[PDB]
């Protein structure tokens, strides 16, 4: 089975420098062409660099100067490094795999986040939204004020994902703001629990927040 | 470079009727280095169409794609809810590798007032210090849509933060979510908060509200 | 005199027109020929020209080890006979 | 002994890495060996597989600006 999977460092200074790991299995980077692609937040695809079987690595000249593209062919990993960081290259990072002819992208990895910003850290803080006072009712979490991206947000460990909406992450100042709904048949609510299972990466942190039926 | 520019940049299409979306490049390309991704929010592109005409592993029968020279294009055979999604062609002839600027599909769908939801403050966020107030407008058409805030009765247009889905995949609705910040001194200083949208569906705003007090 | 690719007592001929499988079984039939056999071109050199024409099984030849769920499927082919 | 396509007299080894033109022109150099003459190759079997390979005259061999476009190609050296 094919897989690519990057690692990176998430977050880092402008100015400083950026080294991004692509691990793959299932092919030998001795047999197929890797690229690294970016898309930045709500924009479109760039094409980074090549690197093929042979060794061969040709990059976009819009980045040439700033960006170096390596391999370790025994250990399966391929490397994208940057340097001089700017604002701009915030952005999702992917590698992907080549087809074996034709440069269609065949594989691509999840994708690692990285944001260019001398903004600090900072873990959500996670609050339950509940009916504090139909046939239906909705409930809702609010992950408020952190720092980079990603979340993860999920209502009863995966298992409630119908009737779902989980907002993008919006930006203000230093501080991202992300919420999530979650609509189930009234009757079943507060009976059957509900719960907002957040992580944040960056700092660690895994919080489940059970929605308590409070009242006023 | 290659410069691949993709049109529309958004497409409403009619459900299960045929739609098509084009990739004109700027340098001709042998077809077999023209190939199209489709992407969903959240999620990695993935190879759609391979070598112009070709699909991919998974890849429903109604998808086709056709071109030459410059001029390339993907069909839909009849839009299904789940084909929303950007789809993006690109070129593997030469350096650098090149995207095109993208085009987002989305689906038509009868016209739906938006479920409105109001919450107030947790006692968790209450007791450090601070209070925010969360409205959700939830699985409503068409795609515009506006919010307004009242505390007291009277609009309050700063500390407001909004987000907004993309076309849901199976009821092909919009959802949105605002989020009214204050501290737990100015939030206890106010009674009344209010939420109101504005859609097209009603000539008057959908409102929900709550009394601190209550 | 093998107009194509020689290895381990056969040679190789390429087809280019893009076929459905069973068409490129047909077609080398017709030759008196096989579709390659997955476990007989196992060498990097050769893989390099057969990887993505169709195999003896109906399945594409490769360097890996699917894929397998592909509307109209058409590749080029290689037919293969004894020297 | 020729790992490739045997054509009178010659061996033409595939290479497989996309390469720019006189990258490829170099490969070949650096291995005694010229690319393939598009006017030695267009009336035989080797076509097939040659076509859209890069030719010693700078272009992908057939049946513009072409300084990006990158190719695979064939190094090819006589055999005695």
């Amino acid at each position: 089975q094919v897989q690519l999977k990057e690692s990176g460092p998430g977050l880092v200074a402008p100015s400083q420098s950026l080294s991004i790991t692509c691990t793959v299995s299932g092919f030998s980077l001795t047999d197929y062409g890797v690229s690294w692609i970016r898309q930045p937040p709500g924009k479109g695809l760039e094409w980074l660099g090549v690197t093929w079987g042979g060794g061969t690595t040709y990059y976009n000249s819009a980045l040439k100067s700033r960006l170096s593209i390596s391999k370790d062919n025994s250990k399966s990993q391929v490397f994208l490094k940057m340097n001089s960081l700017q604002t701009d290259d915030t952005a999702m990072y992917y590698c992907a795999k080549h087809k074996a002819s034709y440069n269609g992208l065949d594989y691509w990895g999840q994708g690692t986040t990285l944001t260019v910003s001398s903004a600090k850290t900072t873990a959500p803080s996670v609050y339950p939204l509940a009916p504090v006072c139909g046939s239906s009712v909705t409930l809702g979490c609010l992950v408020k004020g952190y720092f980079p991206e990603p979340v993860t947000l999920t209502w009863n460990s995966g298992s409630l994902s119908s009737g779902v909406h989980t907002f993008p992450a919006v930006l203000q100042s230093d501080l991202y703001t992300l919420s999530s709904s979650v609509t189930v048949t009234s009757s079943t609510w507060p009976s059957q629990s509900i719960t907002c299972n957040v992580a944040h990466p960056a700092s660690s942190t895994k919080v489940d927040k059970k929605i308590e039926p409070r009242g006023p | 470079e290659l410069v691949l520019t993709q049109s529309p940049t958004t497409m409403a299409a009619s459900p299960g009727e045929k739609i098509t979306i084009t990739c004109s490049a700027s340098s001709s390309i042998s077809s077999n280095y023209l190939h199209w991704y489709q992407q969903k929010p959240g999620f990695s592109p993935k190879l759609l169409i391979y070598r112009t005409s070709n699909l991919a592993s998974g890849v429903p029968a109604r998808f086709s794609g056709s071109g030459s020279g410059t001029s390339y294009s993907l069909t839909i055979g009849t839009m299904e809810a789940e084909d929303v999604a950007t789809y993006y062609c690109q070129q593997g002839s030469s350096i650098p590798f090149t995207f095109g600027s993208g085009t987002k599909l989305e689906i038509k769908r009868a016209d739906a007032a938006p479920t409105v939801s109001i919450f107030p403050p947790s006692s968790e966020q209450l007791t450090s210090g601070g209070a925010s107030v969360v409205c959700f407008l939830n699985n409503f058409y068409p795609k515009d849509i506006n919010v307004k805030w009242k505390i007291d009765g009277s609009e309050r247009q700063n500390g407001v933060l909004n987000s907004w889905t993309d076309q849901d995949s199976k009821d092909s609705t919009y959802s949105m979510s605002s989020t009214l910040t204050l501290t737990k001194d100015e939030y206890e200083r106010h009674n009344s908060y209010t939420c109101e949208a504005t859609h097209k569906t009603s000539t008057s705003p959908i409102v929900k509200s709550f009394n601190r007090n209550e | 005199s093998c107009n194509g690719l020689y290895y381990q007592g056969s040679c190789y001929i390429l087809h280019s027109d893009y076929q459905m499988f069973s068409d490129a079984a047909a077609n080398c039939t017709a030759e008196s020929s096989t579709l390659p056999n997955k476990s007989d071109v196992m060498i990097t050199w050769l893989i390099d020209y057969v990887e993505d024409t169709w195999g003896s099984d109906g399945n594409p030849i490769t360097k890996t080890t699917q894929d397998s769920d592909v509307s109209q499927e058409v590749r080029k082919y290689f037919c293969v006979k004894t020297m």
